[PDB]
């Protein structure tokens, strides 16, 4: 790196001067001689060892260039910056062949990251895109291509449009599409392409391609000028969606005419007979090689070895020199593994099954079955992509094909039928039930039973479900028809007694929570007869333990005999799941002593060791020591009986109870931190794996604490269904609300640590250092090294939409800035004290104050925050009745609290079925309405843009509350 | 269980530096969607 | 030598396998057990590494299923707490034992989990044990299933794929690792990108990243511009602590580091009149990293004269801040790494800096009492106290080393160290608790002795029983509620301290714990048993077997669990299971042996049950469970139908079956400690093994490693403890010995030569009365002179020394004249004590006369070779002990008497023993005396003139050493020399005839040519 000699030339200009500063009678005279007359440091012995250090490490030269070159450029005066820029641009064009460093923090990375630290020079944007992509420092290039775009305007349209094209193929190269599709529709001018871009990042590719062919006919003697770019979007994303939709015969004849790699790609994989036209057409394009083109070169060398045309050894050399090119494309990418790497992780599986099929049909002209099963399991995820799922079926089909052709007690493969059926199932799992359709007796009766269930055929579906049960899901579907019958018939329908005993017949026979939420509500449906209790004793133990705070309330009410029967099951089997919850309730209260007595006879040691942990937390409760005030807990883990699990693990899923982290020891630091409520006492538990788990006991717990556990419980039901789908797991939108286990009627603990500084704590941090753009100022001086700053912002705005959905749906009241916790190392945002009531009280629809709206970026506000709020709703509306099924038993414990709220009594017991059926009908008509309108004329969202346009309106913002802090 | 292959020997294949440039801002920008499979190593200026 | 031995079994999948195979179970476990108590513990881990490398793809390794869960939890518990001793990556030796255990992955490898955190230490920071780390990762991907292996790696899946991605690099990097990693990330297909998540470790401007701004002055920019003077601080820390780069970069890294450090130090505003004042957040973790590299620079040569120069500066600087803040701490966190470091130079500078924070603090204020009210001397107490409660092992070592100097420099006000009495000891019990047994014991050895020596130090002042109200009894009530628990080093020292606590301030130990003894018992009685698993069930007994060792405590109602005990006796985890029953013996053995309690229980059938179960345990399946059970029966000796019932299972095991294991043999030997027909029975027991077709098949196998020999020697051990009758088993037992050596073809040594000797210790008179009769025979008397020379026959040597001259009479009364046997007898007991030789002289010439008789018959060419090596090695043994007599007296005229007595044999006396003994009489007015005696004895011309000539090696080397180390003949004999040889007459040397006499006359000519 010649920046080492460029530093010493720049270091010679340093005036190496003697003052360097930052900005009993005998003893005091001895030191005063030392600390000032011997301190006296000149500038020489700082910079002179810095030379001798920088000759060893190549990172010091990068770290010292970025701090001295903006000091150097700030003395290049006026009338010489244009002379400087052209003399710098000429240097970056001076190829030293490939300017062949291509190594760690090299000259180009350290020169381009030193430009962005000094404002005033504005290097050309297609040179920044070339230097950033070819050598390294992608994020040193997005620092420059966003500085030119945002902020000031460059006062030239042709420098502003060439910047945006240089930006949009940086985002395409790093495979973030949400910033790609949000920069385009911020830019594009037609209406037919702002609709088709947004129907395509959602993922329905039938209304995407129609709005592209209806975009080009707006042109072609249309009056509109349409630009040079936005015409490379029409003719290239017509052919993107037409190969996502798998229309491979239409774009055969299209690529016959132009003639390039698109002809080699579709006609090739969608080779023994047409090898000679394919082989010579490869070698016209095999020069300038890429990781894709070597797979075509290797595979026809493999199916020439199958016919004996090509020797084996050549496939080993062709796989060896091809992998070393795949290595060079991995090394050109950034360090952190993102979605930009997933295209290379599928290349890896091609190369492993290309050196594996080179021995499956080498010893062909009982090993084949092992290879077959390994292959039947080595498949990508169900959410991965419909193209790179299809690029695996093609390969596998070709391979099994040769084996079948050569094998000419059952010799039949029938494995090409498996990879098609596995692909046909994931093709419906994505979207668009047209790609799947073009490729064991009770299931046919269940299909006819569901067909009669769609219409009004009660006896036909009952006879079909009896025909299906006489030959699984139909054992619960017949009662689901009876559940549909009981809601349709009057309040004296007896088929629900034949239904709650029906779903429990196969309840032991994963998704057991979707029927346990239906069971635990119709038992409370005014059962004065109670005949279903005998039906409950006709014939699933884990999956109740999430419903524990609902169960421990129903003991005081009716059905107390059968709800005792399902808590005696749990505490005999899982003692830690229930001991903290039954201790919070302390026969209105007398039957649980038998439950407590069952908890103490069985497992006598576990109930004894657990209460020794509770009372030591109960008695006592910048850094302090646990040794002085809680010395029993330092001596706890010596006398700690067998095992104690870390609390707050049974609230979540992980339904097998095997890998739960147990308590190892307590760290001796009580990191009390002046919080917003006051101060609390954050402890720290060390786990089995070395993972430290900082908890936080809070001393009081107001009367909402037995209600906000039910609010977080509801999104323990949505969050796993949010992770199961395709357009929601592709983007990893975890609702991130925290665990909070209660230990007592007054004391509950919950998981929080350092770097959870709330939004108001940012605000007093700024006034302590003493407008808009305050998040943009705090998070840039904190996050230097722009790779960290760009990733933290992108994870902030992607998590802010998960804050908007839970605030809009099941409407939360005025969110002050001290009620919203933001992580400082990850960006995960969650709210405390979620209290819904569920009508419009006095609100702007959500909080989007312009100290956030500047930090969002006004191009992730279109590409992330507006579509993540949609894609949450687009799954929760249509997973399995998430807006209908679960939401019954989570409002019948709200409306019984509302009657205790507005006065002391409670009424409308027979009408209580109708107060639930109304306030669930609002919550099913608050999710469903902001989903996409099924016609093709709207952009794609158009209601979440309707609400964002309301929440940023300065009329509707200042008209509301004044302690809401609607300026920050 | 499975029986695995082995790496042979230090065999050196070097790459080379091609010449063209591209501008085009759509996602495919070539013949297909991913880019690190369809981008030419290191290009000349 | 272990490298030479363990590579032999890799050379032979043969008979060279079963000889090493049983030893390596001991050689591993005794290398773990010695590494916690050694001076350099790393050689015990180099040993197992050459054991694991020298085998691979082996035979079965079937003895590794039992030591594996204790070898992993030893290695994973000190791969955390080890940070590069000299600088050798000694954490990279623990991983290479952890990853290369030589077993099969199928059943043994499951439970490997322990291997996931050392997996990422091998991939990330290594160089060619990366290839070891990738090899085990490839094995566990394809063999295992995704439903089992995926939940294992979830804590470190996000950390293994960062270290796996540093290996994908092109052909300048390896083609070996970069192609292996691509196969691992492909062979799992969709599980590659199932971990790809939003990141969490965004580095938010850490401590060495802290842009500190020094104001510079440059020539273009006409102002005082600030720049970050830390772009190389990341490369300064990593260069100063590596021995691999050159010294010039390492010295420059210090000038950088001290260069930034002096800018923080001198920037603080000093006081205007500090003498008049005397009469009246992210920096503070950067400075600790800065001041620590200053402390490490002491360990560097040629710069420690400069790094010490400001270490003494900054410790002086940080006390005047607090003495100026009395109207209103990075050195203490920097001291505790100097105390806990490794090199002796940096450790001593930690010890010099803790003095200078006191030796200057006495210089400043003077009054030490007011220099403890608010001084920084008070806060380095609670820094050393608190860091004993730390997680890591090395910070516990700082608070134990820092405290033991803080009690030997603050010695003067010990009244301060009585208000902090309980807070120190509770901090010093805690370091005994959460320290692992496999860590080295230097943190616990300085913690055991510090509780012991301090309570002898600041508790030599308490008066009497009246002042025991609250303060001292709360100290006693702390170290008696920590009596019943596991981890016996906190259980043994709770008794060692409480003994010396009550040694001084002389109070009975039962009366000391008396007002709180009922608080201890109540947990230990409440839950009796069947809870509190087997680590606790040794602790519940241990508080009670100590409590009944008092003068009186709890004379009633221990019988609620005394049943409970007998039945736990009556029925690794197998280690603690035999450790469980070995302590229930000691509780039961102290139940009966103590008086005034056995008469109290004797109304409801208690002692009987104890005795009966103590039996049935005598035939147990172990060895050490019998030894403590043997101690219980030997303590209750101070019934008969139960003795016949106990002898019924004993005689059933003693049946003539030739299948008695060694466990029943030592139990039989323990039985005779507390008729004579078994001697007739046990001789025919061994003779089943002692047929020659069971020993000729042995032939040349080693005897100590063999298993059929251990049954033979354990049979021979029982004869030490026979009935005390005058045993006729003297002749046939020794005839069983001589028969057992000839069929083994093994002379001069055998492992069953030792238990034959302890029998001879029992009968000294019957032994020698057997040996003295058959004394002329050679092959049995050779075993005698080994038995006398053994140190275990202390009673046999007293017999042969008192009855010495009766075997001398054998030599006066023809091929069986065994001169040769008597020489090795007298040599064997002269090596016993060097005091026996000083008085025997008529013995020693009587040996040499009859030896010279034997050298007349042996000098005869009538037969071919009569030179028997018993006779000639008799003389070479006689002569080296005849010199052992000479260096006990100072007389220089006895050595010239050995000469004429050996004239018929060997000429000049034997080399290597006497030519270096004349050379210590040659090398003072006694050197003049020896030359008087030579001219006296030499005119005995009948002394065979090759002895007369032989003084050429004893006369002239005196003078040519005197005339070389002194000037020229500076030091009697000359008056006597000239008297006879220069007045000599005709018959002697003054004639003239060419004979061999002229070889003597050259001793006379070459002496006179030296006198002139």
């Amino acid at each position: 790196p010649w920046l080492n000699q460029a530093l010493q030339l720049l270091y010679g200009s340093f005036h190496l001067d003697s003052p360097i500063r930052l900005s009993i009678i005998d003893f005091v005279a001895k030191h005063n001689e030392f600390l000032d007359s011997v301190r006296s440091l000149t500038a020489g012995d700082i910079l002179n060892p810095l030379i001798d250090i920088s000759y060893q490490s190549a990172e010091t030269i990068h770290n010292a260039w970025v701090v001295v070159f903006p000091v150097a450029y700030s003395a290049i005066e006026s009338r010489y910056e244009l002379e400087f820029t052209r003399a710098l641009v000429k240097l970056l064009f001076k190829d030293y062949h490939i300017r062949q460093q291509d190594a760690r923090p090299n000259v180009i990375k350290s020169l381009l990251d030193g430009v962005g630290k000094c404002p005033g020079l504005h290097l050309p944007p297609h040179l920044v895109k070339y230097l950033g992509s070819n050598y390294n420092a992608w994020y040193g290039a997005i620092k420059l291509l966003e500085e030119l775009s945002e902020g000031q305007g460059i006062d030239n349209q042709k420098i502003s449009d060439a910047n945006q094209d240089a930006l949009l193929e940086v985002y395409m190269s790093l495979q973030e599409d949400d910033m790609f599709y949000g920069t385009w529709r911020r830019r594009a001018k037609y209406f037919e392409t702002n609709a088709a871009l947004s129907y395509e990042q959602i993922g329905i590719w039938d209304k995407a391609l129609q709005l592209y062919e209806a975009a080009q006919i707006k042109a072609r003697s249309g009056v509109f000028p349409f630009g040079e770019s936005e015409y490379s979007l029409w003719e290239d994303h017509w052919i993107y969606c037409a190969e996502k939709l798998q229309h491979w015969e239409i774009l055969t004849e299209l690529a016959k005419h132009e003639g390039f790699t698109d002809l080699l790609l579709e006609c090739g994989w969608r080779w023994i007979a047409d090898r000679e036209p394919l082989e010579q057409s490869v070698k016209t394009v095999m020069d300038i090689p890429t990781p894709r083109r070597q797979i075509f070169q290797t595979f026809l060398a493999l199916q020439g070895f199958s016919q004996q045309k090509d020797t084996l050894q050549d496939v080993s050399r062709l796989c060896d020199e091809g992998i070393q090119l795949t290595l060079r494309k991995w090394n050109a990418l950034p360090q952190r593994v993102t979605r930009a790497h997933i295209g290379l992780l599928h290349t890896f599986q091609q190369y492993v099954e290309l050196m594996e099929a080179s021995q499956v049909y080498s010893s062909l002209v009982q090993e084949l079955k092992r290879v077959l099963q390994a292959w039947r399991e080595r498949l990508p995820n169900v959410w991965d992509d419909i193209n790179i799922w299809n690029d695996l079926v093609t390969w596998r089909q070709h391979v099994f094909g040769v084996i079948n052709r050569v094998y000419m007690a059952y010799r039949g493969y029938h494995e090409m039928a498996w990879v098609i059926n596995r692909f046909a199932h994931v093709a419906r799992k994505h979207e668009m039930p047209e790609v799947c359709i073009n490729q064991q007796k009770a299931e046919f009766f269940t299909l006819k039973g569901m067909f009669l269930a769609k219409l009004n055929a009660k006896d036909e579906a009952n006879q079909a479900f009896a025909t299906a049960v006489q030959i699984p899901k139909a054992w619960a579907e017949w009662g689901f028809f009876n559940d549909r019958r009981f809601k349709e018939n009057p309040e004296e329908i007896f088929h629900a007694k034949n239904a709650i005993s029906c779903y429990l017949q196969a309840a032991g026979l994963g998704k057991t929570r979707k029927l346990l939420c239906r069971i635990l509500w119709l038992i409370s449906l005014d059962d004065a007869a109670g005949s279903l209790a005998k039906t409950f004793e006709d014939h699933p133990v884990w999956y109740w333990i999430t419903f524990v705070p609902q169960l421990l309330t129903s003991l005081s009410h009716k059905e107390a005999k059968i709800v005792r029967h399902i808590l005696i099951q749990i505490a005999k089997s899982y003692p830690q799941s229930l001991h903290f919850q039954l201790r919070t309730t302390k026969q209105p209260w007398q039957d649980v002593e038998e439950i407590m007595g069952i908890l103490k006879t069985a497992y006598p040691l576990l109930a004894l060791s657990l209460e020794s942990l509770v009372d030591q937390l109960n008695q006592r409760f910048g850094k302090a020591d646990l040794e002085r005030v809680s010395l029993h807990l330092s001596l706890f883990h010596h006398q700690k009986f067998e095992d104690i699990e870390i609390p707050g693990q049974y609230l979540l899923h992980k339904d097998n109870n095997n890998h739960f982290i147990k308590i190892e020891r307590f760290l001796p630091t009580l990191d009390l931190v002046r919080g917003s409520n006051g101060c609390y006492k954050r402890m720290t538990i060390r786990g089995n794996d070395g993972s430290l788990h900082p908890f936080a006991v809070q001393f009081p717990a107001a009367r909402h604490c037995r209600r906000e556990e039910r609010i977080f419980q509801l999104f323990r039901i949505f969050d796993d269904a949010l992770s199961r789908k395709v357009q929601s797991r592709r983007r990893n939108i975890s609702l991130t609300l925290p665990i909070a286990v209660p230990l007592s009627p007054h004391i509950r603990i919950l998981n929080d640590d350092k770097r959870y500084t709330t939004l108001m704590g940012i605000y007093e941090e700024f006034c302590r250092r003493k407008p808009s753009t305050l998040l943009k100022d705090y998070y840039t001086e904190k996050f230097s090294n722009y790779e960290n700053y760009w990733l933290f912002r992108k994870q902030f705005t992607a998590q802010y939409a998960s804050f908007i959905f839970m605030t809009y749906i099941m409407c939360i009241n005025s969110r002050q800035p001290q009620k919203i916790h933001i992580n400082e190392g990850s960006g995960n945002i969650w709210t405390s004290e979620m209290l819904p009531t569920f009508y419009n009280t006095e609100s702007v629809p959500f909080r989007l104050t312009p100290n956030i709206q500047k930090f969002i970026g006004e191009a992730g506000l279109e590409g992330i925050l507006s579509v993540y709020i949609l894609v949450i709703a687009n799954s929760l509306s249509d997973s399995e009745f998430d807006m209908e099924q679960y939401l019954s038993l989570f409002v019948r414990d709200e409306v019984i609290s509302w009657f205790a709220q507005q006065h002391r009594a409670s009424a409308q017991t027979n009408q209580l079925r109708e107060i639930v059926r109304v306030n669930v009908e609002l919550l099913t008509k608050r999710v469903l309405q902001l989903n996409h309108i099924p016609n093709s004329q709207n952009v794609a969202t158009q209601f979440v843009l309707n609400l964002i346009s309301q929440a940023v309106n300065p009329r509707n913002l200042a008209y509301t509350d004044s302690a809401w802090m609607a300026y920050l | 269980t499975l029986i695995n292959q082995h790496i042979l020997k230090p065999a050196p294949p070097p790459t080379e530096i091609p010449a063209r440039l591209q501008v085009k801002p759509p996602q495919p920008a070539a013949m297909k969607i991913p880019n690190r499979p369809t981008l030419l190593g290191g290009s000349a200026i | 030598l272990f490298k030479l031995c363990f590579m032999s079994v890799s050379l032979f999948p043969a008979a060279n396998e079963s000889v090493i195979l049983p030893h390596l179970n001991e050689l591993i476990l005794k290398s773990l057990k010695l590494s916690t108590t050694a001076k350099e513990p790393l050689v015990y881990f180099y040993l197992i590494r050459t054991l694991f490398r020298s085998i691979g793809g082996g035979r079965f390794e079937n003895l590794y299923k039992e030591i594996m869960p204790l070898l992993q939890v030893l290695l994973e518990s000190l791969s955390k707490l080890i940070h590069e001793a000299r600088r050798p990556q000694e954490r990279d030796i623990y991983v290479e034992l952890c990853l290369t255990v030589p077993v099969r992955l199928s059943v043994l490898v499951p439970h490997l989990s322990y291997l996931m955190k050392p997996l990422v230490y091998a991939l990330n920071g290594s160089q060619e044990s990366v290839s070891q780390g990738l090899r085990t990762l490839e094995l566990c991907v394809d063999n295992l299933t995704a439903e089992y292996f995926d939940p294992i790696i979830e804590p470190v899946i996000d950390d293994v794929m960062e270290a796996l991605s540093k290996h994908l690099k092109p052909l300048p990097y390896y083609h070996q690792h970069s192609h292996t990693t691509l196969r691992i990330l492909g062979k799992l297909g969709g599980r590659n990108r199932t971990f790809i998540k939003p990141v969490d470790n965004l580095k938010t401007d850490s401590e060495l990243f802290q842009n500190v701004e020094a104001m510079f002055k440059i020539h273009g920019l006409p102002n005082e511009v600030p720049l970050s003077i830390t772009p190389g601080l990341s490369a300064a820390f990593s260069l100063l602590t590596d021995p691999r780069p050159r010294i010039h970069y390492r010295i420059n890294s210090f000038k950088y580091i001290s260069g930034i450090f002096q800018l923080f130090l001198g920037a603080t505003q000093l006081p205007d009149d500090y003498a008049n004042r005397l009469k009246e957040d992210s920096q503070m973790e950067l400075l600790v990293k800065l001041l620590e590299s200053i402390f490490y620079a002491v360990s560097l040569q040629e710069v420690r004269e400069e790094s010490k120069a400001l270490i003494r500066g900054t410790c002086n600087h940080f006390i005047l801040l607090y003495f100026n803040k009395m109207v209103i701490n990075c050195i203490f966190d920097a001291i505790i790494y100097a105390l806990s470091s490794d090199n002796s130079a940096v450790r001593s500078m930690g010890l010099e800096s803790v003095q200078l924070i006191y030796d200057s603090c006495v210089e400043l204020f003077g009054n030490i009492d007011c220099a403890l009210k608010f001084a920084p001397l008070n806060v380095m107490c609670s820094k050393f106290i608190h860091c004993c409660f730390e997680e890591p092992y090395h910070k516990k070592l700082a608070g134990c080393i820092g405290l033991e100097m803080m009690l030997n420099s603050l010695d003067i006000p010990m009244k301060y160290f009585n208000a902090r009495q309980l807070e120190i000891i509770r901090a010093l019990f805690y370091v005994l608790r959460d320290t692992a047994p496999e860590l080295p014991c230097e943190v616990t050895n300085t913690a055991k002795r510090l509780i012991l020596n301090s309570l002898k130090e600041w508790n030599k002042e308490l008066t009497r029983n009246d002042v025991f109200s609250s303060v001292f009894q709360n100290l006693v009530s702390s170290l008696i509620v920590d009596l019943p628990n596991a981890n016996e080093i906190v259980r043994a020292t709770a008794q060692e301290a409480l003994r010396t606590l009550s040694e001084t301030t002389q109070v009975p130990i039962a009366t000391m714990i008396s007002p709180c003894k009922h608080i201890l018992l109540a947990p230990i009685f409440g839950k009796p048993l069947r809870a509190l698993p087997f680590q606790m069930q040794i602790g519940n007994i241990d508080a009670i077997t100590f409590c009944m060792g008092l003068e009186n405590s709890f004379l009633e109602y221990n019988e609620e669990l005394n049943r409970l005990v007998q039945e736990a006796l009556a029925l690794k985890t197998s280690e603690q299971l035999v450790r469980l029953r070995v302590v229930c013996i000691q509780l039961l053995s102290l139940a009966i042996t103590k008086p005034e309690f056995a008469a109290a229980q004797q109304r409801s059938n208690i002692r009987v049950k104890i005795l009966v179960v103590f039996f049935k345990s005598l035939c147990g399946r172990s060895i050490e469970i019998i030894r403590a059970a043997h101690g219980g029966l030997k303590a209750v000796i101070d019934p008969k139908e139960l003795l016949q019932n106990g002898l019924r299972p004993m005689l059933m095991n003693l049946s003539d079956h030739k299948k008695l294991t060694v466990a029943s043999l030592e139990a039989l030997s323990g039985l005779l400690k507390l008729k004579v027909g078994i001697g007739s029975k046990l001789l025919d027991h061994l003779l089943a093994w002692a047929q020659p077709r069971t020993l000729q098949q042995l032939g040349s196998q080693d005897l100590e490693n063999n298993s059929t020999v251990q049954i033979i020697v354990a049979i021979l051990d029982v004869f030490h403890l026979l009935p005390p009758t005058a045993h006729k088993f003297m002749n046939d037992l020794m005839n069983a010995l001589l028969y057992l050596e000839n069929n083994l073809h093994r002379c001069q040594y055998s492992p069953f030569r030792e238990p034959l000797a302890k029998f001879l210790d029992r009968f000294p008179d019957e032994s020698f009365e057997y040996f003295f009769n058959e004394f002329s025979k050679r092959e049995i008397t050779t075993r005698f002179v080994y038995f006398v020379g053994l140190d275990s026959c202390s009673s046999l040597r007293a017999k042969v020394l008192e009855s010495l001259p009766r075997v001398r009479g054998l030599l006066h009364q023809e091929k069986c004249v065994r001169f040769s046997n008597l020489v090795d007898l007298c040599e064997s007991l002269a090596a016993s004590d060097k005091e026996w030789i000083k008085d025997k002289e008529e013995l020693l010439g009587e040996l040499l006369d009859a030896g010279s008789v034997c050298l007349t018959l042996k000098r005869s060419s009538n037969v071919v070779s009569p030179l028997y090596f018993q006779v000639d090695q008799g003389f070479e043994t006689l002569q080296l002990l005849y010199i052992e007599y000479f260096k006990s007296q100072p007389l220089g005229h006895e050595k010239v008497f050995n000469f004429i007595d050996k004239i018929s044999k060997e000429g000049l006396p034997f080399v290597l023993e006497f030519d270096d003994f004349i050379f210590n009489e040659v090398v003072i007015p006694t050197v003049q005396q020896t030359l008087d005696t030579i001219i006296r004895m030499t005119p005995q011309v009948s002394s065979l003139d090759a002895r007369v000539y032989l003084y050429k090696r004893i006369f002239l080397p005196i003078c040519i050493y005197e005339s070389e180390m002194h000037g020229d003949l500076s030091r009697a004999w000359l008056k006597s020399f000239d008297s006879d040889v220069w007045k000599a007459t005709g018959p002697l040397v003054d004639d003239y005839t060419s004979t061999l006499e002229d070889r003597y006359r050259l001793e006379l000519m070459q002496l006179t040519a030296l006198l002139i």
